[PDB]
Order: C-alpha cells, then structure tokens, then sequence
RNA sequence: AGGACCGAACCGACUAAUGUUGAAAAAUUAGCGGAUGACUUGUGGCUGGGGGUGAAAGGCCAAUCAAACCGGGAGAUAGCU
RNA sequence: GCUCGCCGGAAGACCAAGGGUUCCUGUCCAACGUUAAUCGGGGCAGGGUGAGUCGACCCCUAAGGCGAGGCCGAAAGGCGUAGUCGAUGGGAAACAGGUUAAUAUUCCUGUACUUGGUGUUACUGCGAAGGGGGGACGGAGAAGGCUAUGUUGGCCGGGCGACGGUUGUCCCGGUUUAAGCGUGUAGGCUGGUUUUCCAGGCAAAUCCGGAAAAUCAAGGCUGAGGCGUGAUGACGAGGCACUACGGUGCUGAAGCAACAAAUGCCCUGCUUCCAGGAAAAGCCUCUAAGCAUCAGGUAACAUCAAAUCGUACCCCAAACCGACACAGGUGGUCAGGUAGAGAAUACCAAGGCGCUUGAGAGAACUCGGGUGAAGGAACUAGGCAAAAUGGUGCCGUAACUUCGGGAGAAGGCACGCUGAUAUGUAGGUGAGGUCCCUCGCGGAUGGAGCUGAAAUCAGUCGAAGAUACCAGCUGGCUGCAACUGUUUAUUAAAAACACAGCACUGUGCAAACACGAAAGUGGACGUAUACGGUGUGACGCCUGCCCGGUGCCGGAAGGUUAAUU
C-alpha cells in the first residue's frame, strides 16, 4: 500500500513508498532475462542526445510477451513479481503445456488466476481478445496498433483505454491522453486496467531517490550564460525573454505534431 | 601534485601505435610525412 | 625428428662463470649459449647427439643485453640465450 | 532503518601563519568539512574545437580556453611604436 | 665496534602500474653527488633472472572497436549484419625445507597434483554450429562455529648476577611443522523413489518443463575447522671443530595444554530492504543428421608431453609522474606487545633509518614554541590569533517543534592505589571421572583447571587520580538558504547551482525532441501513472486585478499577396 514515513532524518521526512506484499520475494525467472546495459543518453555517434540520463542502479530486462498470441491453451498466473524495466509489475503465467512467459499485470490478478488469449476467450480481466470480438464500452489495456505487431496503448501502471464506438473495420478508442483514435478491429486487446494503479501516489523524497533512478540534475535555462542558452545572461534574476527550448524553439504551447501520414487515424486530439 | 602524463603503455600503444596510425588514411599520412622528414622513429612502438 | 643441420646449429658455445662451475661439479649441470630461437627439445635433442650424454631436463632463460656508452656514443649489446642443461648424473662430459 | 550521529583510513579545502628568486609554477604546519553514500577509487572504453562536457563558475577539454594544440594560407594587415 | 636518538597501520615487508640493469662483485674519483669522499643509484669491466602448477600466452565473453556482403554518402568516407577482436571479469593443477655475492613456489631434497595424447585390457550407443541445467552475481544487518594470532602455564636448555636482596611464587631463550591424502564435523539447502501421459523447449530427445498415480518416509547436495597421515622426516635453543674473522663441518633437548581472539574462513551462507542487483565459455546432460558388431564412449594399467615469453632490481620511492638525489602525487596485500573503543594516540618488537655541508658564538630582528605580576577584548574592520572546553558512568536538562528533534542543551557528582566482600565475585570456557547409547568429530551429569568484569565497604598517597598523548567552548536575538550535496583545478564555497515537491506546455509511437547532407542511433526494447522542454524550489497559509503592447493558440468571411499561366 501507500505508506509515510517517519522523519527520523531530513531525507525521510517527506518520502512516501508504495508497498506490494504480494510481489515474489525471490530472484526472476531466468530463461527470461536479458542483459541491458545503460546509454547515458548517449547514441552511436557518442553524443548526449537525450539530456539528464545517467547512472542508477543495474536492471536486467525481463522479455514481456505483449504479443499475447498463444491461442486457446489456458495459463495459470505462478506469481506477481517486480519489473525494474516499468512502471506496472508483471505476472508469470504458466501455461497448460509447460511453458512459462511473463505478461503485465492487470488489477485484481492475484496468483492461481486462469488466464487465456484467442478469438473464443472469456470476457474477463486478463484474456486477450481481438477488438471486433470485445464488446463496445469495454476497459482494455495492452492494445495493440497493427494486427500481430503487439501492444502498444496503455501499458503503464493505472493506465486503460476505452473502446466507444465499432463503426466497420475500425474501433474508436479513447486513449488516456484523451484523444479519439481509430484502430483496425482485427488488432488484440487484453481486458481490464493495468495494475499497480498506486504508482503515482508515491513521493521520492530526496535527490538521492531519483539518482538511483538514472535522472541527472536538470540545470534551468536561466542559470546559464547566454553562450549557453537562450535564456542565459543577466545582472541579477533577469528573463525579459519569451520561454524556448535550449534550441530556440517556443516550448509554451507551440505545437509540435507533424505526422499527415497518420493524421487521419486521429478523431479529436486530445486537448 | 598529480601531473598530466600518467604512462600507461597499453594506452600508449593503441592511441599513438603503428597499427592506430596504419588504421586510418590521416594516420598513414602522418606515417608518410614522418617518413619524409626522415624520422628515425615513426611511432611510439619504437 | 630434428633435423642434423638444426642441430648442428642451435648450440653455439658453453658458458663460462663461477654459478656455471657450481652447477657443474653439485648437481651435473652445464650451461651453454645457444640460439636465440632453440626450443628446449631443440637443445636436449642437439646436446645427445653432439656429446653423447643422456639429458633428463633443460631450463632455459633469455639474457638481455647491456645498454653501453663508446665514446659517448649509444650502444646496446645483443640478447642471447642460455641454457641449463642437466645430464643423468652419470654421464660427465 | 537512515543522502542519521561522533570519529581514523579515504575524499575534500573554511581560517590563520610561513613561503612568495619557495622544499613546491598552488605546498607546509596548526586547526577545519564529509566520512554507507547524489560516496570514493583501480583498469579499460566513448564524446573533438564554434565542437565536446558542464548539480552552471564562462568552469574544464594535457601547467594553454569569451573558442585547445600543431602545420599551412603567411612575409595576413598595422594611417601605430 | 659500543653507546644515543627516530619510525613502527611505517619512515617495515611483498606486489601491480611505470622504469630498464639502477641488482652483485672487482676496480677508479676526472665530471655527477648542492661540502670532503677511500663512498655511491657515478665511470670501467665481469657476473646475475632456470617453471607442466606463478603470470602472460591460451579458451570465453563486457563496455567498446573493426567489420565480408549490405545500407548510405560529391570524393574521402559514415553506419552496421554474419563474424572477429577487446579484461579491469569467468576457465586445470605445488607445498614445506635447504642453497648463491646476486634467482628461486622456477634450482636441490622430500612429498604431491592437473590436463592431454598414444597403447593395451574389459565393457558399452557414440555423435552438434542445436535443447536444457550450471556457471550466475545487489545493499545493509545479525549471530553462531572456527582459524590466523597472542597471552599464560607446563616442559627443555641455560643462569645465580658490577650496588642492598635474588635456590625461587626467581631471570633469559626455545617450545615450529605445509600442500596432498583419508575421515566427514558446527552449519546451510533440499522431500526422495518408481511408473504413465503431454498443444512446451524452432526438429528430436530417455534431458528440461508440465499433468496424474503409487510408494517410502529419510535420501541427496554443500560444508569451515578438528583428527589421522604426510612426519622414525625436516626444523630446532645450544654445544663441539675450524678456516680465518665473512662464515665453514658435526651433533642436537623440549617441541604440550589452557585461555583469549579477528575486519580472515564456514559465507556466492542466513535475515531483511528496494533502488530489484553482467555475459559467454569451460562443466554436466539430451538427442538430430550421421556412423553403425567400425568408429566413438567409460573404466584400469603403462608410456609420452605440457611449448614460447616474463622472472634481476626500485616500487608511497634518490630508480615511477613532478626539468633536481624536489618537504608534492601514486592502486592492492600483510597487520606483533603494553595501555586504549580503536587500523586514533604514546612507548616498543621484527625490521628500517638519523633525512650528503659542518664547526663555533649565544647581538638586533624574523620564524616555531613555553611561562608570565595586576587587569581581562580596554585590541581590532572583526575576539583574527591565542587561551579555554574536551573521557566514561550516573543525575538533570528550557523556549520552540514538522513530535523525529532541540540535546552531548545547560549544569553537576564519582574516578588513583590497597584490602575485604570473594586467599578471583557475577559471568565465560570447560578436563578428568561417572553414566547412556541409534559407539562416536556422540548425548547426560559433573565440576578440576584457566579467564574474569562491575559494585559496595574500609583504608591510604599526592597540590592535583578522565594526571601524559588523546579529547565538544557554551548560551541568547536576528538576515538568507528548507535540509545531505555541487561550484570558479591555481585569490570568490556563498545567499550562487542542484534538490525532493509544484505548475505550465509539447508528445498517440516510425512520439515529441536530439546527434547526423543520409543510412541510422538515442528517447526506449519505454507507451500519457510515459517521455521532452520551461519556470519555481521541503513544509504551512496562500498565490489578487490587467489580454491594451509583444508572444503563443484557434478561426478563415473579407482585403493584400509568390512561383506558375
Ligand atoms: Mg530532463
Ligand atoms: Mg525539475
Ligand atoms: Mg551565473
Ligand atoms: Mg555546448
Ligand atoms: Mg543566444
Ligand atoms: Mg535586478
Ligand atoms: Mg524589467
Ligand atoms: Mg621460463
Ligand atoms: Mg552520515
Ligand atoms: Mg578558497
Ligand atoms: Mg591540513
Ligand atoms: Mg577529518
Ligand atoms: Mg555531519
Ligand atoms: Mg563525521
Ligand atoms: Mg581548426
Ligand atoms: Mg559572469
Ligand atoms: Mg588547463
Ligand atoms: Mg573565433
Ligand atoms: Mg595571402
Ligand atoms: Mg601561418
Ligand atoms: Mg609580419
Ligand atoms: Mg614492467
Ligand atoms: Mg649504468
Ligand atoms: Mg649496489
Ligand atoms: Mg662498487
Ligand atoms: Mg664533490
Ligand atoms: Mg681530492
Ligand atoms: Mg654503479
Ligand atoms: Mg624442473
Ligand atoms: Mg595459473
Ligand atoms: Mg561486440
Ligand atoms: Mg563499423
Ligand atoms: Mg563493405
Ligand atoms: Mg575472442
Ligand atoms: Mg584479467
Ligand atoms: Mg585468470
Ligand atoms: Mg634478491
Ligand atoms: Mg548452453
Ligand atoms: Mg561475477
Ligand atoms: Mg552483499
Ligand atoms: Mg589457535
Ligand atoms: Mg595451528
Ligand atoms: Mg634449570
Ligand atoms: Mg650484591
Ligand atoms: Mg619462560
Ligand atoms: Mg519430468
Ligand atoms: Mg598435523
Ligand atoms: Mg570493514
Ligand atoms: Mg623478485
Ligand atoms: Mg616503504
Ligand atoms: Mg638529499
Ligand atoms: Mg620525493
Ligand atoms: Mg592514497
Ligand atoms: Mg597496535
Ligand atoms: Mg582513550
Ligand atoms: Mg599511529
Ligand atoms: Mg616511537
Ligand atoms: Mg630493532
Ligand atoms: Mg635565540
Ligand atoms: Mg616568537
Ligand atoms: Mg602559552
Ligand atoms: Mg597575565
Ligand atoms: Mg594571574
Ligand atoms: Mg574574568
Ligand atoms: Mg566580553
Ligand atoms: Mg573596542
Ligand atoms: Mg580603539
Ligand atoms: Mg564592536
Ligand atoms: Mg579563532
Ligand atoms: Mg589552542
Ligand atoms: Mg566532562
Ligand atoms: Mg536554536
Ligand atoms: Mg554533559
Ligand atoms: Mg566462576
Ligand atoms: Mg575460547
Ligand atoms: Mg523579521
Ligand atoms: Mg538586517
Ligand atoms: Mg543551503
Ligand atoms: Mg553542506
Ligand atoms: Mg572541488
Ligand atoms: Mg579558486
Ligand atoms: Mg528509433
Ligand atoms: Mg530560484
Ligand atoms: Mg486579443
Ligand atoms: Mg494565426
């Protein structure tokens, strides 16, 4: 659950964690496990291209099937274990054959729970069906773009997208932003919200919490010298500037979507 | 106090060696112009 | 099998010292210089057919040269290789 | 338990005195701060000059930085000494 | 040579990196050495580095590099697939003693071990570029069992003391032994075993995974240390004989126990937390193609092989980086005694040094210190500097508070030594003996011996008992920043930067954005509870009015308006 800590220190004062009794005390499932080291924000010409990265503490990837395309042969979630790689946990399902995969956790999958993928599956949390087979007004997650490609759409904890309208071979769905998008109805959903809905609520506490996380300090445009950014220079705390990015372009409000190739997937943008 | 030439001959080698320099077409040119002064050591190997 | 020629040319000369005299007459060893190149089998094979003794082990080391002013002129003597060759406690050369 | 406390190693550098053709092109002595962490350190690797990197001082990039060093344009130009 | 002094968690010892003959011996003192020099890391000559087990090489991979084809690019070239390199990581094996002027886990002595190739003998399903297991992994904490090691006792050898005493409850010294091999202990983990079946492991599998029965209920894995052996050996205080004053040869006593005890080992363990903690090979195993009474595999025995390169010496320094024989810098390992919490500190051991100019004198003045009448901040920009406080146990402790703090608040008392309680206590350890048995590295009882606080009472010395070294000054009001951190290497450490938190805004994934003529890459193997940018800066109470100007967002009736025609 949600829990404060006590200010035995400065930097506990403020911190509050968010605790899982049921999460797998144990190491992973290691025929699922992948090395992955760390970019620093770095690409394959060396350079920061992504700023404010680095550090933290080491992770293995944990292979997550989003494809959720083993038809018809019913899975028993093993346990509930945590993702270093995400913001959700994830669930070990082991199916009727023998074999083992992880896939997201949605709310309410508690371990011993059946579990099964395909045009046929039951309308319940934790089956993947496609989206002309789930019913309108339904709260999916996982969902995927392309038909076969995997999901894509609300996989973060706490997150779900609704389907509102079937109209032919394109559902509408409302994704979290609030933007109305279409998507071809063959594509694969699985129901109910993600888990772990409790992840906002929890507060880092101190500087030190989000270093472990990899984040780098972020140093304000405005501390800078004007060689440096934009908004650098000044005697004093000055700005008399119109806010840009460390790039000189606008960065309060000024549009950045250029996409006429996907443009007409887009019922409403999100606002 | 700690001064700027801390040698390290693994270093040394693959940053300034006849096979760094031979590696790339600015290297050997400094091979060539090396050869042309008439260097009596053209590389650090030596 | 090694040939006679490679023989005949791996060993190049015995050496001469007090720790060489030592070896010889308290535990039956000679020590010889020989090619830069010669393998330990090279050598043990060379000195069976070149002294008719018996060999049982042969440790070999690298000496490296001496750097050496002439006239204040850079100089650098050659390194050579030497070998303790051990003989079968019977054989005497 | 803890970016918890006192305090050696270790990391740093607040004050004073000395030195200032120095023992030292940044140190010594007496004190001083951190000292399980946003810690420190070995080895190797990557980012290259209007470029890098920067918890941001225009700091650092081989005792060199409001644009490194080396060679070249080059005997730049100099109504000035 | 004999005294004196200094370091002793180093100023001792051993390595890595780096250096390269500085190592040892003989010889010389021109130059070098901040002086002399017979000396030297100086000159000259000669000598010296011995490996199947140490390291490299080698097999395997990380970050990253290169990269057949490929994709991209005026050219040069960039990226990258298959691959192939790349340790700072994974992978077989040796110890003790002796010896040189200089090497030694390399040589010698003794005793071992590993891998591979052959050859026989016996038995037999072998086979991979494929499958599975394993290798294989965090932080913190706690305890138990041990050992290294130390102390004391016992034992053995020696001594009977330059000055009162010293045949004893006295003094000095020694009391050491490895790998390997056998055993399998404290502890840790784990239920085994046999069938039958299967949408899984790209195909197959007897292997792994899954499912259903039966059955046994103890089987397996791992594991420090001890014990035995290794070892009737070696070593050993000394004693005896000598060159020749360096050291040579022979012999050789005791070689036990108790207690204390690691930061080392069991332990890659166990408990717990969230920030969720490499890879590949060696290794074990399963089969496919294939070979099929051949190969190949297993076991026993014999034999052969284990190449090549490093190995001297310095290594917190006169040998490396600093132009110097330079108060500087430099990663790892070892870790004795007394006191102490301690790797602080003081004095010492082992060991190493006295820092490559000295001799006098005892002016001013400068530097580093000690003490100071009376006063006590009057000094000064400012208590700068100095002085002072300082330990342990106990008593006691305010405003305020986010209820944790403030707090070691403040302040005070005791502190040595001797005796008794108690010829050494509480506690710890624990022999002999006795008993039991699923009989031995076992259990129960038992207390010898060893070790051993803390307290009370009484006495006693000094001016002073936390006596040295070591070791908080304290309190009150207020500005700024919440806090821990970061910063101008070399005049600025702060109120500056960051920060957790807040808000605005962009981004629907081939995301926005960034590096790139591009291909690509990062964002991210992430998906709006996510990611980027901007401002503010814990927390509490809050965050008012203005859209005229500039910017942004939206609109598109009208005016104006490019190439083009
Ligand atoms: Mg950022
Ligand atoms: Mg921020
Ligand atoms: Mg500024
Ligand atoms: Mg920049
Ligand atoms: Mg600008
Ligand atoms: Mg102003
Ligand atoms: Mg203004
Ligand atoms: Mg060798
Ligand atoms: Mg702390
Ligand atoms: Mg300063
Ligand atoms: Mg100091
Ligand atoms: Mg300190
Ligand atoms: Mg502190
Ligand atoms: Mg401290
Ligand atoms: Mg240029
Ligand atoms: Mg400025
Ligand atoms: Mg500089
Ligand atoms: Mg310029
Ligand atoms: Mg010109
Ligand atoms: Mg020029
Ligand atoms: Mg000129
Ligand atoms: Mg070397
Ligand atoms: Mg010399
Ligand atoms: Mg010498
Ligand atoms: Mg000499
Ligand atoms: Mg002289
Ligand atoms: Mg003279
Ligand atoms: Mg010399
Ligand atoms: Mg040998
Ligand atoms: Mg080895
Ligand atoms: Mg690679
Ligand atoms: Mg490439
Ligand atoms: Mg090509
Ligand atoms: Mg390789
Ligand atoms: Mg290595
Ligand atoms: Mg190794
Ligand atoms: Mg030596
Ligand atoms: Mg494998
Ligand atoms: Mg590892
Ligand atoms: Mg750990
Ligand atoms: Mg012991
Ligand atoms: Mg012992
Ligand atoms: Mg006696
Ligand atoms: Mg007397
Ligand atoms: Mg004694
Ligand atoms: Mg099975
Ligand atoms: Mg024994
Ligand atoms: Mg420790
Ligand atoms: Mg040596
Ligand atoms: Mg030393
Ligand atoms: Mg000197
Ligand atoms: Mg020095
Ligand atoms: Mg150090
Ligand atoms: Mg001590
Ligand atoms: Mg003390
Ligand atoms: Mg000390
Ligand atoms: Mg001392
Ligand atoms: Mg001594
Ligand atoms: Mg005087
Ligand atoms: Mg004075
Ligand atoms: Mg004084
Ligand atoms: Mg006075
Ligand atoms: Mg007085
Ligand atoms: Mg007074
Ligand atoms: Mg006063
Ligand atoms: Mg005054
Ligand atoms: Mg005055
Ligand atoms: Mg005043
Ligand atoms: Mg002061
Ligand atoms: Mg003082
Ligand atoms: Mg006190
Ligand atoms: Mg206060
Ligand atoms: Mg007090
Ligand atoms: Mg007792
Ligand atoms: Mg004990
Ligand atoms: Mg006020
Ligand atoms: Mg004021
Ligand atoms: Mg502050
Ligand atoms: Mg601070
Ligand atoms: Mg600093
Ligand atoms: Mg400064
Ligand atoms: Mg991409
Ligand atoms: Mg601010
Ligand atoms: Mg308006
Ligand atoms: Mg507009």
């Amino acid at each position: 659950a949600v829990v404060k800590c006590k200010p035995t220190s400065p930097g506990r004062r403020h911190v509050v964690k968010v605790v899982n009794p049921e999460l797998h005390k144990g190491k992973p499932f290691a025929p699922l496990l992948e090395k992955n080291s760390k970019s620093g924000g770095r690409n394959n010409n060396g350079r920061i291209t992504t700023r404010h990265i680095g550090g933290g503490h080491k992770q293995a990837y944990r292979i997550v099937d989003f494809k959720r395309n083993k038809d018809g042969i019913p899975a028993v979630v093993e346990r509930l274990e945590y993702d270093p790689n995400r913001s959700a946990n994830i669930a070990l399902v082991l199916y009727k054959d023998g074999e083992r995969r992880y896939i997201l956790a949605p709310k309410g999958l508690k371990a011993g729970d059946q579990i099964q993928s395909g045009v046929d599956a039951a309308i319940k949390p934790g089956n993947t069906l496609p989206m002309r087979n789930i019913p309108v007004g339904s709260t999916v997650h996982n969902v995927e773009m392309k038909p076969g490609k995997g999901g894509q759409l609300a996989r973060s904890a706490g997150t779900y997208v609704q389907i509102v309208a079937r109209d032919g071979a394109y559902v509408t769905l409302r994704l979290r932003s609030g933007e109305m998008r279409k998507v071809e109805a063959d594509c694969r959903a699985t129901l109910g919200e993600v888990g772990n809905a409790e992840h906002m609520l929890r507060v880092l506490g101190k500087a030190g919490a989000a270093r472990w996380r990899g984040v780098r300090p972020t140093v304000r445009g405005t501390a800078m010298n004007p060689v440096d950014h934009p908004h650098g220079g000044g005697e004093g705390r000055n700005f008399g500037k119109h806010p840009v990015t460390p790039w000189g372009v606008q960065t309060k409000g000024k549009k950045t979507r250029s996409n006429k190739r996907t443009d007409k997937f887009i019922v409403r943008r999100r606002s | 106090m700690k001064r700027t030439f801390q040698p390290s001959v693994l270093k040394r080698n693959r940053s300034h060696g006849f096979r760094a320099r031979m590696a790339t077409k600015n290297g050997r040119q400094v091979l060539a112009r090396r050869r042309a002064k008439g260097r009596a050591r053209l590389t650090v190997s030596k | 099998m090694i040939r006679e020629e490679r023989l005949l040319k791996v060993l190049r000369a015995p050496h001469v010292s007090e720790k060489a005299s030592t070896a010889m007459e308290k535990s039956n060893t000679i020590v010889l210089k020989v090619a830069k190149d010669a393998t330990k089998a090279e050598i043990k094979a060379a000195v069976q057919k070149l002294f008719e003794v018996e060999v049982e082990v042969v440790n070999t080391l690298v000496v490296k040269g001496k750097v050496k002013r002439h006239g204040q002129r850079i100089g650098r003597r050659s390194d050579w290789k030497k070998a303790y060759v051990t003989l079968k406690e019977g054989q005497n050369l």
